[PDB]
């Protein structure tokens, strides 16, 4: 991205160790808990009234996973997260309507929860490293809008 | 907080807005929608042609909203309790947009009111705009 | 404005915090000097390097004053009016970093009280530095 | 930048038409009133005790022609602004260490005042190149820093 080989090394085997299922649907419950308004594109979901029932909600956790999925998937292209994400990054603009800014916010959770997981292993300079990715995938997800 | 400085500050300029707030609001949303188009995907319901009628009938409703918040300088929360209360529970605009319509706001008058568009002035509509903004923002969660 | 519930959640979690908070204090800013370098800007003077005493210091300064604000939950205002004061008059940092340094603050709680830093507590304490970060940057202007 | 070409020569059409020594004290003014926080790198310009000690302070005037002089160069180079700022990128952060969001404070504050001086030819479209322009001068000045 802007990675030193150090910090790609980082990234890449603490993530190795990631349980997407699990990080994706904690990520983005947490998100729809921390920042309510979030929760304006997930009507349909269900009942997001209490933590417990956004924690809960299996169309929340099956939604995180596919969007770590897709996130996964961007580690293994961090020369060019520009081109890997155009078409979600269309997407998002022109059919899902969805802010930017909510992929800050999501970047922001997932830190949260990476140190949350990892205690110790989540050190300081893997954080700057993974700082450095979440930054750069919500770069390239807005990239397309206009 | 605003000073009585910049009560009366805020009352003067806004005052020589008079009849054109409407217009100037139009303005300022376009202005928004050309610099900042991230702030578009809150109107995809609009036609964000040049001169929409939605685009107009919205700013209206927006300098409205403002005068009305000039005339309740000293009770600005209760002033616009129900604004913060929509804001928060149905349209849930992102925080950091606001700070962009602001913006945009600032510019509109800026090319506007050259005469009154002092230094000062500025200052005072500055902290106006983010204390509208705080109110508006203030239910969030 | 923080909720019963809220206060109850952040009086709490900080409650574990303990003897620990100085210590906590000190891995946030490091952990903000390396992830937003910009913020190293306001201390141009301190030896940021790994285990400074400088940091370390200042670490305890900052956690203590959390530890005043949780203590005042109810009376933040006044609680932090002289740190409202020097950072509005003296240090003048920009209010951009106030963020940073909070979302330091959760990522080091996380990573420390993992049983206690479910999603409640998260958007609680989320909430409380947000309203920390609102009192000292009152006196701005 | 993502300068359109018919961007690129609206930014150069209104440039012809500014008094960089004026405007260039004009924004720089501004900004110490309207973010008197701004003013902490300032404290040997003397008296900017009131809007009227800091818009005439022969210090605040002489400052503003330099830094909007940088500004002007810049405009000369808007394909290589990383470039043309490299120096002066270093030197803001490793000698005066000036926080990169002072940039984007007076990126704002310049484009008000364009709008002031210009009335209705700062169109919104005009204004939309502007940003842009503020905005990868800001993005330039901050990239050495460190
Ligand atoms: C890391 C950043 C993100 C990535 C990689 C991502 C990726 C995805 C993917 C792969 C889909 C599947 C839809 C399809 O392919 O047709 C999707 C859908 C969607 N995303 Fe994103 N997303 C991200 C962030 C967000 C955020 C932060 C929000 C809102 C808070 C959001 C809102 C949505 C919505 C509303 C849908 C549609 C789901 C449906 O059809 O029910 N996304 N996203
Ligand atoms: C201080 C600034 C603002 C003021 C005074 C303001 C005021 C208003 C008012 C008076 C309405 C109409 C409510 C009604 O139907 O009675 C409204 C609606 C709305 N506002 Fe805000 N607003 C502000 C900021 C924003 C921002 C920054 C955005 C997003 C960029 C936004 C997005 C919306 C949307 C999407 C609607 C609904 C429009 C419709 O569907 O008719 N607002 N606002
Ligand atoms: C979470 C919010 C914050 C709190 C509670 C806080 C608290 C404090 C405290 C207790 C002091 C020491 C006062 C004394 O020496 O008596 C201080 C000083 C200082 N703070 Fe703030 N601070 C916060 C945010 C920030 C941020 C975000 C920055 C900059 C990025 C910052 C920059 C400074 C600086 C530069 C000093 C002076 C250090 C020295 O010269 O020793 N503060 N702050
Ligand atoms: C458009 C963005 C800017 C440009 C192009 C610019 C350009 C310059 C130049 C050419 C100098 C003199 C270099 C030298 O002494 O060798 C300078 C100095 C300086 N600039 Fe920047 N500047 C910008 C923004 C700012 C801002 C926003 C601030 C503070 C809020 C700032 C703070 C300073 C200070 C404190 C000095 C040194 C003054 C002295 O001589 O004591 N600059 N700048």
């Amino acid at each position: 991205v802007h990675l030193t080989p150090e910090e790609k090394s980082a990234v890449t085997a603490l993530w190795g160790k990631v349980n997407v299922d699990e990080v994706g649907g904690e990520a983005l419950g947490r998100l729809l808990v921390v920042y309510p308004w979030t929760q304006r594109f997930f009507e349909s979901f269900g009942d997001l009234s209490t933590p417990d029932a956004v924690m809960g909600n299996p169309k929340v956790k099956a939604h995180g996973k596919k969007v770590l999925g897709a996130f996964s998937d961007g580690l293994a292209h961090l020369d060019n997260l520009k081109g890997t994400f155009a078409t979600l990054s269309e997407l998002h603009c022109d059919k899902l309507h969805v802010d930017p800014e909510n992929f800050r916010l999501l970047g922001n959770v997932l830190v949260c929860v990476l140190a949350h997981h990892f205690g110790k292993e989540f050190t300081p300079p893997v954080q700057a490293a993974y700082q450095k990715v979440v930054a750069g995938v919500a770069n390239a997800l807005a990239h397309k809008y206009h | 907080m605003l000073s009585p400085a910049d009560k009366t500050n805020v009352k003067a300029a806004w005052g020589k807005v008079g009849a054109h707030a409407g217009e100037y609001g139009a303005e300022a949303l376009e202005r928004m929608f050309l610099s900042f188009p991230t702030t578009k995907t809150y109107f995809p319901h609009f036609d964000l042609s040049h001169g929409s009628a939605q685009v107009k009938g919205h700013g209206k409703k927006v300098a409205d909203a403002l005068t009305n918040a000039v005339a309740h300088v000293d009770d600005m929360p209760n002033a616009l309790s129900a604004l913060s209360d929509l804001h928060a529970h149905k349209a849930r605009v992102d925080p950091v947009n606001f700070k962009l319509l602001s913006h945009c706001l600032l510019v509109t008058l800026a090319a506007h009111l050259p005469a009154e568009f002092t230094p000062a002035v500025h200052a005072s509509l500055d902290k106006f705009l983010a204390s509208v903004s705080t109110v508006l923002t203030s239910k969030y969660r």
